[PDB]
RNA sequence: GUCGGGCUCAUAACCCGA
RNA sequence: GUAAGGCGGGGGAGCACUACAAGGGGUGGAGCGUGCGGUUUAAUUGGAUUCAACGCCGGGAACCUCACCGGGGGCGACGGCAGGAUGAAGGCCAGGCUGAAGGUCUUGCCGGACGCGCCGAGAGGAGGUGCAUGGCCGCCGUCAGCUCGGCGUCCACUUAAGUGUGGUAACGAGCGAGACCCGCGCCCCCAGUUGCCAGUCCCUCCCGCUCGGGAGGGAGGCACUCUGGGGGGACUGCCGGCGAUAAGCCGGAGGAAGGGGCGGGCGACGGUAGGUCAGUAUGCCCCGAAACCCCCGGGCUACACGCGCGCUACAAUGGGCGGGACAAUGGGUGCCGACCCCGAAAGGGGGAGGUAAUCCCCUAAACCCGCCCUCAGUUCGGAUCGCGGGCUGCAACUCGCCCGCGUGAAGCUGGAAUCCCUAGUACCCGCGCGUCAUCAUCGCGCGGCGAAUACGUCCCUGCUCCUU
């Protein structure tokens, strides 16, 4: 009954690897989190991921869709009170880089100082830039 | 607005073709008539010139062809500083 | 009748008290025999493992520490325990074999740190920055 | 009774010592018990400093210290021995203070 | 070097030739004759005479003064 | 430096000050006319000029 | 193999840097077993050790009179 | 027997198994969500980690007199790795010794001492002895120098 | 008025709000056990206040 | 606590001290000493000429009071003038001395003679001053005068040897003035005698 | 107090003696309110004592503001001849118009005198 | 891990409490006075030798052995290659951690072998040794590289550095642990084999000194 | 996603809401500056903002206060900030409530590199100087 | 041959890398 | 021209881990913290450039600091002039200009003598000059020299040393070296609170049920530790061998300690036109209604690039989780905050005792035991960015610090070159003070754990003496 690839939530898992381990190729899910998840659907982190059964696999994408209507906590979520509504969310692989997206292209419409350095591509977190963040290649005078 | 020797009563500016050695450089100027330029003693110890820097100079009304003095030098501040100005045209460096 | 002596090392001083007894020896309330790393507890075994099984069982010890580090306060009591031992008995066969073995169980270590001195200062006396010629 | 208690604090050793021989007197001249002088640890301030007044050459430093050494004396309170210990005549740079317990 | 000091030397002789029976070849006996006879507040200094004055009472006493 | 000190409604038969005194201080330090309210001069008041 | 020798006598110190010793040793089992011959060695040398050596005719050349 | 006579954590080990029968203990409904302190960086892995700091908790007044809190803080920090910075060390949380000091003292087995912290009761000090004479009698098989006392 | 521009302000936290008691200058003031010196005019009046340099 | 007891009040005499310099400069003030009784303290200033510190009839003596109480501390003080106990062996006044000596207009080889004649005849053991400005040039200079046993390294050079600094204002620039003396009872470690019978 | 260009009544010279030496000997002894429109205000509260005003202001407007206010006070008063003598009696070197005090020290027999002499004359 | 292993008590004056020097031999006429084989319990003097000359002598094999695995590696030469700086990551003060690997690796050599882990160590610490050399030397004016010979206490010094750093390249970066590659460079230099770090050290060491007699 | 929305309520209903319950729905620092109260200069810019709102004051308004925070009063209208030296137009949209003033008006120019000059290598310090 | 770094108080000559 | 003896790729002797030799750890290659040159700007304020410039000017700059850029507003003791009690200098409710302002103006009141519209002078100056000076400081150098009433100060040997002993046209001296001062290690006397608890005695509680063992209080005592005033102890003194038998040097006993006992303070006559006028003092030259004094907002925090000193790593001589161990220096009233309650954490609300051997900061980390990981760009590495919660402050965008969840860059051991260290030292690990309203990858100190090698030479890099 054993399975060599799981496929859970888009991306397909090993199956010779801890459940709490396995869930982390999920762009959107650390290890602090998985470790949450599996002890909310209330199976043990430890076991080997290919041991999962398709009901199993069924919870844990449930989990995944809102966590906080299951029991995770709001103070632990990917991002909180959302920009557009004062909801809790969540999100993972192929919905956070667009939120992200749509989170610089707000700065960049209104021209903050912020957007503008992420135009430049210059660090933006208030870094400093004489010796350092040389990515550049170098110059010379003669020789 | 700055400090910079521009041309201040008979002023010329130095842009010298050759050196022959022994305080005679030989400036490419637009006149057409070549000036045979000289240093005098204050600037022989603490500033140091070479070939192909624009500088500036004295002449003398004395055939108005072989004369000229240094009098103050010019940095790489203000070669290409002397340019977007339009004070001087760089066409004659070249050509 | 009872016997107390004092052993010093690096800052860790250590009190001792011997009496007749049983052969138990406690050392801050720990019993020698768990005492947790090993090159620790082999440390304040010796004076007493080098007298016998015979006069370790007529004597109970017990040992106040404090200061130092786990091997600075081990050596303290092994040097209060041995000071001990050769005056509760008073024989010097045994004082002969305990300056065979180590001469400090009976004289003492004087040896402290030194005071750091300035181009990095809080590294050591000697410890110096690293020059730059250009 | 009520064992009053004197505290002597000052930064010359010696003009310490002779004011408490001076109670050390007081007390053995009368009838009347006295806890020795007891000596409470010094208190050294310490002050580094640079040694130089711009920033050239390599940092040498200063190290200036001042050490201030401290008694304490308990003593039963007789008029004839109060008395005597009023007239005492401190030094300048001894600071003295009495209080009862 | 334990060279010996130059007053040293200069008291240690004066004091020896001045009382050339009060100084045995013991060091215990020099080191209080010394403390008694001269103004000396130091330690390390009747020490350092006291062992010169012996030195010199063990020399005159068996031959050659050099 | 001119001349102004004037029209106090002062005549001759009798006077009546024009601008009244300012409570704060005693009498004498007169009230200001800039026709909205009637400032101290140099006390403190805009009671909305009577 | 080799043979050994024991140090009876130091003469001083050799070396580009100051790191050779010369010394007279005497063999003690072999072809010759009681020669005295004269070699360098390198490290710290007492007297009444014993060096073993692998060739027994060298002769380490002379010291600069010993000073 | 006491506390005094048997190593510190095999004593823990052992507590921390009697303690899963008193029906006062039992871990908040945040635990499966948190880690203990500020110089972490993973959660806790075994399911019953309440119940060894717990039974930490206990061994630790009754040897150490009337302690409080911001005490306990200071003994459950340590070292933390703060990225490219050094090293440096730090005190814990609060809520998860709270809980634990006012679970024992509805257990019976701690009191509070007014204005010096807490201490531990008869009830606790015969609970702490008696496991501890258990755990050593069966520690003199195998060691026979612990025969003596 | 005219006497409210040549007026200061007064800081209470910050350089600008503890000078050297002799010289008169901001930033490098010793501030320890109460006394307020610079360090330069400490170094050269600290044997007159009784300190004195053992080590 | 009890420290920052200690050096506040050492901190109060050095600013009176160092402001009664500049006032009482000229006269020759030689320094002071607080005594702090009951209800009041007394301030003493061993002087060298108390007619110009005193005033005439005592009106100087009572704006210095009301400054010694109103710009310091000093809850009550009172103020009485002295002489110095030895003029010649207290070098922090032959520095004044010569240095007034010299902004009068005397050459500077006049003046470090006298002061040295005067020191080592009032009975001292040794001498050392040291001129150092712009005398006769427009280069710096710097010459050195001295006439017995004087330590100058190691702790009885940090005890016994009493030293001042001054200086000499011109129409040039200004001009430093260094001196040192022991006094005559000074008895090195190296100096012992023979206890004779 | 107008212009002598207002045939009020005449004036005698014994009076403008006795009255113009009073202020020197007041002056050296209390406090002087001169000018005119300060001691207005002071008068208007009746405070200055002896008021000595001149016949000299020019024009004939700000001229007359006590004689219209003397029939309601005391006013003890005097008229005076002319102003440079006004500002050497007290003060300074102006025209002056009314340099009024109050408490006169020692100056108080002439007061009895010629103050109410001026009282009962007119008003 | 057994508590009968955790908890241990010494009853005798045996070195570290489990094997004794008695019937260990050292052929080596040369190392006889510098191999120090004598009762000694413990192994630790608090490096009370390194002040006086010749001090090293008296001091038990065991823990030089010891003292010279505290180290990191490599760290201004290469060894085998690479360079091996390994820092706050060594164990360069902490005698613990070195006392705990030469014990596993003794306890390792006494199960692979069948033999007193000290009388291998013997063995091997004199195949290790090298008696031959080469310098230079300055005379007239010109230098020219010489054979020399090697005094037995620095004999004994090279060989065991050239033991604690061939172990110590074996568990860089590769599977197997530091007790058990302590363990297996003793065995096979005892052994005389090729696969050694300390034994070919020695071989290219007297060769090129033979080249230059 | 045609409107503009910050926590699901609208701009003319977050309009008028409070000044205590609209800062639950700004960030922390936002949140804390309007708790310790405006300043008396943001005070009287908002004296002003409000006047320029009503009916009054048509004339431009001009600030140093470049800590203000964008409230929902100040959409619609233009207001010049001063970044070191000039007045910088910023006008008001949603989409910036929430933001400081300051955070629009550029302090610094982009700076487009020229060529190293003598001492920029290791190589042209020594070869210049004489 | 070109840019960069090393060695020297600094330039030449010399060593290393792209 | 802005104040008209030393050296030599010569010879001897002697030294030093900022020299080598024998060794331990690294830097130079990757990312970031910070200082510098250079480019950019309204300004990115200045000084220092081999050792002896570059975490240096105690320089961790949000305002102030501040010297820089854009704007606004103030100040001439004192003499003598225009004018001035018919009222000089000067102050303000409301409103305009304004970033905001009785600063100016609209509007009308007030105060009672002076008077920058004028002339001379004067305060004040982080404005020039350190190549006009004083004071202070770094380097030759803790080297053995520099001189007085060419020699003496040279030669042989000796010393850390111009430190000593002999021979000497030399004999006597001074300052520097030494002596001197502060700590550390061993023993004794006097002291016993706020420090200490061994032996006796009362009282309560727990375990194998108590014969034994353990833990807290109060009665008592200075026994031990400690604190700090005074004393002792070590002198080449004793035994053996070199050297003359003298100066001295090697080895050993007894000793807590051995051959300046170990670690520090104190730097001669002079030079270096070395640094500092931007710590204070000061001559000359310049600004003097401005280069002086204040307030608002920007800058020193910009970024194709070359360099110095460091922090974190490239994994098993480890990463994570849960348990268990042991310090010292210092600091506290504008401050340290035990103890109880609220929160997941940063943090929030009450609040004893402390002006100090009395209460607090203050149950350190490396280390040991159990389980998961098994040689992989990974359960290594933690830059970089998104959303949310807090603290200090009048003010956190430029441009502060802290917390939770997410994302997951280069890096797989480093070319030529080059630095620091000789014993409780170097390596490894954390802590306290300074600066400080808030902020330590820094300076200065503290303890924890603890080695390898050599007791030597003048080969390289330097310095001191005699000779040529
Ligand atoms: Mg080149
Ligand atoms: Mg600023
Ligand atoms: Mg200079
Ligand atoms: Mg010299
Ligand atoms: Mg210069
Ligand atoms: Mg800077
Ligand atoms: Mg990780
Ligand atoms: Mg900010
Ligand atoms: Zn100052």
């Amino acid at each position: 009954d054993f399975r060599h690839i799981v496929r859970v939530a888009g991306v397909d898992l090993d199956g010779n690897k801890q459940l709490r381990w396995a869930l982390t190729a999920i762009k959107g899910v650390g290890i602090n989190f998985a470790t949450m998840v599996c002890r909310v659907a209330g199976l043990d982190p430890f076991m080997k991921a290919g041991y999962l059964t398709d009901e199993q696999v069924k919870k844990i994408e449930e989990i995944l869709q809102d966590p906080v209507a299951h029991g995770i906590p709001r103070w632990a979520v990917n991002r909180p009170k959302d920009y557009e509504t004062g909801r809790d969310l969540h999100l993972i692989t192929a919905k956070l880089d667009m939120a992200i997206r749509e989170d610089i292209m707000r700065l960049r419409r209104i021209r903050a100082y912020r957007g503008i350095r992420h135009e430049l591509g210059l660090p933006v977190r208030g870094q400093r830039t004489r010796s350092n963040f040389r990515r550049g290649q170098t110059v010379g005078v003669s020789r | 607005v700055i400090r910079v020797p521009l041309p201040e009563g008979n002023q010329l500016f130095g842009v010298v073709e050759q050196a022959l050695g022994a305080g005679w450089m030989d400036v490419r100027c637009e006149d057409g008539k070549i000036r045979r330029c000289r240093i005098p003693g204050k600037l022989r110890r603490r500033v140091w010139i070479r070939v192909g820097d624009l500088v500036i100079v004295q002449p003398w009304p004395v055939q108005s062809d072989k004369r000229g003095d240094i009098v103050y030098r010019y940095t790489q501040t203000q070669v290409d500083w002397l340019l977007r100005k339009g004070k001087i045209t760089q066409e004659f460096l070249t050509g | 009748r009872i016997i107390q002596t004092t052993g010093k090392r690096k800052t860790a001083i250590a009190r001792a008290v011997i009496r007749e007894g049983k052969g138990r020896v406690r050392i801050n309330g720990k019993p020698v025999e768990l005492v947790e790393p090993e090159i620790a507890r082999f440390t304040i075994l010796e004076p007493l493992i080098l007298a016998g099984e015979e006069i370790w069982n007529s004597v109970d010890i017990d040992v106040k520490v404090q200061g130092g580090g786990f091997m600075g306060q081990a050596e303290a009591a092994r040097i209060a325990i041995a000071r001990a031992l050769v005056e509760w008995t008073g024989d010097m066969n045994l004082k002969e074999k305990f300056i065979k073995y180590d001469r400090t169980m009976l004289v003492g270590d004087p040896r402290r740190t030194e005071p750091h001195k300035p181009n990095r200062s809080t590294k050591g006396p000697r410890a110096k920055r690293q020059k730059s010629y250009r | 009774m009520q064992k009053a208690r004197i505290k002597l604090a000052s930064t010359n050793v010696r003009s310490l010592e002779e004011v408490a021989n001076q109670i050390k007197q007081i007390a053995e001249r009368t009838g009347v018990r006295m806890s020795g002088p007891i000596p409470l640890p010094t208190k050294r301030i310490r002050i580094v400093t640079r040694k130089s007044p711009d920033g050239e050459g390599s940092a040498t430093f200063d190290r200036w210290e001042l050490r201030i050494h401290k008694r304490l004396i308990d003593i039963e309170a007789d008029e004839r021995a109060m008395r005597q210990i009023m007239r005492i005549r401190v030094p300048e740079d001894v600071t003295i203070e009495i209080e009862l317990i | 070097g334990k060279i010996r000091q130059g007053f040293i030397k200069r008291v240690a002789r004066e004091l020896f030739n001045k009382y050339p029976n009060e100084f045995t070849r013991d060091f215990e006996h020099n080191k209080k004759k010394v403390e008694e006879l001269t103004n000396v507040t130091s330690k390390k200094i009747r020490n350092r005479i006291a062992g010169y004055i012996t030195k010199l009472v063990r020399m005159k006493e068996e031959g050659k003064i050099l | 430096m001119g001349q102004k000190w004037k029209l106090y409604i002062v005549k001759d038969g009798k006077v009546i000050r024009k601008n009244k005194f300012c409570p704060r201080c005693g009498p004498g330090v007169f009230m200001a006319d800039h026709g909205d309210r009637w400032a101290c001069g140099r006390c403190g008041y805009t009671e909305w000029k009577k | 193999e080799g043979y050994p020798a024991e140090v009876i006598e130091i003469i001083g110190r050799t070396g580009t840097t100051g790191d050779v010793t010369q010394v007279k040793v005497r063999i003690l089992e072999g072809r010759d077993k009681g020669r005295v011959i004269r070699r360098n060695v390198r490290g710290p040398v007492r007297v009444g050790d014993i060096l073993i050596l692998r060739e027994t005719e060298r002769e380490a050349r002379e010291i600069k009179s010993r000073r | 027997a006491t506390v005094y006579d048997v190593p510190g954590d095999l004593l823990v080990e052992r507590v921390a198994q009697r303690l899963k029968e008193i029906p006062e203990i039992k871990p908040p409904e945040w635990a499966p969500f948190v880690k203990t302190g500020r110089h972490k960086e993973r959660l806790p892995e075994q399911e019953d980690w309440w119940y060894y700091r717990v039974a930490s908790i206990l061994r630790r007044v009754y040897l150490d007199g009337p302690v409080g809190i911001e005490r306990l803080r200071t003994y459950y920090g340590g070292r933390k790795n703060r990225g490219h910075a050094p090293e440096r060390f730090y005190k814990a949380g609060g809520s998860i010794i709270r809980k634990a000091l006012q679970q024992l003292e509805a257990a019976g087995f701690v009191e509070k001492v007014p204005g010096k912290g807490r201490v531990i009761t008869p009830k606790g000090r015969s609970f702490l002895d008696k496991i501890a004479t258990e755990l050593k009698k069966e520690l003199e098989e195998i060691i026979p120098e612990l025969k003596k006392y | 008025a005219k006497a409210d521009y040549n007026k200061r302000k007064p800081r209470k936290f910050g350089k600008g709000a503890r000078r050297c008691i002799r010289c008169g200058q901001y930033g490098p003031i010793i501030r320890i056990h109460g006394l307020m010196l610079c360090r330069h005019c400490f170094r050269e009046v600290a044997p007159k206040l009784g300190f004195r340099k053992y080590e | 606590a009890i420290e920052r007891y200690f050096i506040r009040e050492a901190v109060k005499e050095m600013l009176i001290d160092e402001f009664l310099e500049k006032e009482l400069r000229r006269a020759g003030y030689g320094g002071l000493d607080i005594k702090k009784t009951p209800l009041g303290t007394k301030v003493i200033i061993f002087a060298a000429n108390p007619g110009y510190v005193i005033g005439r009839g005592g009106r100087r003596i009572r704006e210095l009071t009301r400054i010694l109480e109103r710009q310091f501390g000093l809850e009550n003080p009172q103020i009485d003038v002295q002489e110095i106990k030895n003029p010649y062996l207290n070098a922090k006044v032959q520095a004044v001395r010569i240095a007034q000596a010299l902004e009068r207009g005397i050459h500077f080889r006049r003046a470090a003679y006298a002061a040295m004649r005067a020191i080592m005849s009032n009975g001292a053991r040794g001498v050392e001053i040291r001129i150092s400005g712009k005398l006769t040039g427009e280069r710096a200079k710097s010459v050195r005068f001295y006439q017995g046993y004087l330590a100058k390294v190691g702790n009885p050079a940090e005890t016994l040897v009493s030293k001042g600094y001054a200086q000499a204002l011109l129409k040039l620039g200004v001009i430093g003035v260094k001196v040192a003396i022991m006094p005559p009872d000074a008895r090195l470690p190296d100096e012992i005698e023979i206890i004779e019978k | 107090m107008a212009k002598p260009s207002y045939v009020k009544f005449e004036v005698p010279k014994e009076l403008a003696e006795k009255a113009l030496q009073a202020v020197e000997i007041a002056r050296d002894t209390g406090k002087i309110r001169k000018g005119t429109n300060e001691t207005t205000k002071a008068v208007e509260r009746g405070q200055a004592k002896l008021v000595i005003i001149a016949e000299d202001v020019d024009p004939e407007e700000i001229v007359a503001h006590l004689p219209p206010l003397c029939e309601e006070k005391e006013i003890p008063y005097i008229y005076v001849p002319s102003k440079k003598e006004l500002g050497a009696a007290a003060g300074i070197e102006v025209a002056a118009a009314s340099v009024a005090i109050i408490e006169p020290g020692k100056a108080r027999d002439l007061v009895e005198e010629i103050a109410m002499k001026v009282r009962e004359l007119m008003k | 891990k057994p508590l009968s292993e955790r908890f241990f008590i010494p009853h005798e004056i045996k070195v570290m409490g489990r094997w004794s020097t008695e019937d260990v031999e050292v052929r080596d006429p040369s190392l006889k006075p510098y191999i120090n084989l004598e009762p000694r319990l413990l192994p630790h003097t608090h490096g009370r030798h390194a002040k006086k000359h010749f001090g090293k002598a008296n001091v038990h094999i065991v823990e030089r052995l010891i003292n010279k695995i505290m180290r990191s590696g490599g760290s201004h030469y290469k060894v085998a290659g690479h360079f091996m700086r390994r820092e706050h990551r060594s164990l360069n003060s902490k005698k613990v951690k070195a006392y705990e690997v030469v014990k596993e690796a003794f306890k390792i050599i006494e199960k692979r072998t069948g033999k007193n882990p000290i009388q291998v160590l013997v063995w091997a610490i004199e195949n290790a040794a090298p008696r031959e050399d080469t310098t230079s030397v300055m005379f007239g004016g010109i230098r020219y590289h010489v054979a020399v010979d090697i005094s037995p206490m620095r004999r004994l010094d090279v060989a065991l550095r050239n033991i604690a750093l061939g172990a110590s390249a074996k568990c860089y970066r590769t599977k197997m642990s530091f007790a058990e590659a302590l363990a297996e460079e003793i065995i096979l230099a005892a052994n005389k084999d090729p696969k050694s770090y300390a034994y070919s050290k020695k071989l290219e060491i007297e060769r090129i000194a033979e080249s230059s007699r | 996603r045609k409107e503009f929305r910050y926590r699901g309520y609208t701009l003319e209903q977050l309009m008028n809401m409070s000044l205590e319950e609209l800062a639950k729905l700004l960030p922390a620092r936002q949140r804390r500056s309007l708790k310790r109260g405006l300043t008396p200069e943001q005070k009287k810019l908002l004296r002003k903002i409000r006047l320029a709102k009503k009916g009054k004051y048509n004339k431009p308004i001009r600030t140093h206060c470049r800590d203000m925070i964008v409230l929902p009063e100040m959409v619609g209208l233009t207001i010049y900030v001063h970044n070191g030296k000039e007045f910088v137009p910023v006008e008001i949209k949603p989409e910036m409530i929430g933001h400081y003033l300051g955070e629009f008006a550029p302090t610094r120019k982009r700076v487009q590199h020229g060529a190293p000059g003598i001492g920029a290598t290791r190589s042209s310090m020594f070869v210049a100087v004489k």
